[PDB]
């Protein structure tokens, strides 16, 4: 299968035609996506198979072929870019200044950008091109708009 | 059966479209990984 670093669509042929259920990141031989995209199922890459290696429903993250490799963090001050990969559409960068999710366990950056559910797993990057988290787990605020957490895993 | 297809490189784009606001929200995260607003 294709092991080149970069952003990938996650597709299924179980439903009508070929449907994009999410997106993920290949980095250092490991595939990274949100748990709600794959539900922890195995994935195909050409004739090859990717097996889950680590996952956590509460963090809403999963890694395949090895442990979670992404460890960059939002600096709390600068604009970032969502590398949105929408269903049936070309990868596109969107720059934004994150907001904050304040929780009883600390604060997390959040991006107020609304894309189709199949865009879940798209990477959020800093100015060095490092992935600071994945887009697609968030909340719907008063005015009906979507705000995603910048969800990042731990590199053991 | 799920499969992956490459969509691009991961790089910062100079002069990308700039949008979105920056809301500061009080939220709760449950055991199922669902975020909710605390009001
Ligand atoms: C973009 C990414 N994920 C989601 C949405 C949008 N909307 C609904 C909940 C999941």
């Amino acid at each position: 299968g294709e092991t080149t670093d970069g952003v990938y669509r996650v597709m299924t042929r179980r439903l009508l035609g070929s449907t994009q259920v999410g997106v993920g990141v290949m980095q250092e031989g490991v595939f990274h996506t949100m748990w709600h995209v794959t539900k922890g199922a195995a994935l195909r890459s050409g004739e090859g198979r990717l097996d889950p290696y680590w996952g956590d429903v509460k963090q809403d993250l999963v890694s395949y072929c090895g442990p979670w490799k992404l460890d960059a963090a939002w600096d709390g001050l600068s604009e970032v870019q969502l590398l949105a990969v929408p269903p049936g559409e070309r990868a596109k960068n969107i720059q934004t200044l994150p907001g904050i999710f304040k929780t009883k366990d600390g604060d997390i950056g959040a991006v107020a950008l609304d894309y189709p559910a199949g865009t879940s797993g798209s990477p959020i990057l800093d100015k060095c091109g490092r992935v600071i988290g994945l887009y697609g787990n968030g909340v719907v605020i008063k005015n009906g708009s979507y705000v995603s957490a910048i969800t990042q895993g731990k590199r053991e | 059966d799920m499969y992956i297809e490459r969509a691009g490189d991961i790089t910062w784009e100079k002069d990308a479209e700039v949008t979105g606001n920056s809301p500061r929200l009080d939220v709760a995260l449950d055991e199922s990984g669902d975020f909710s607003l605390v009001e």
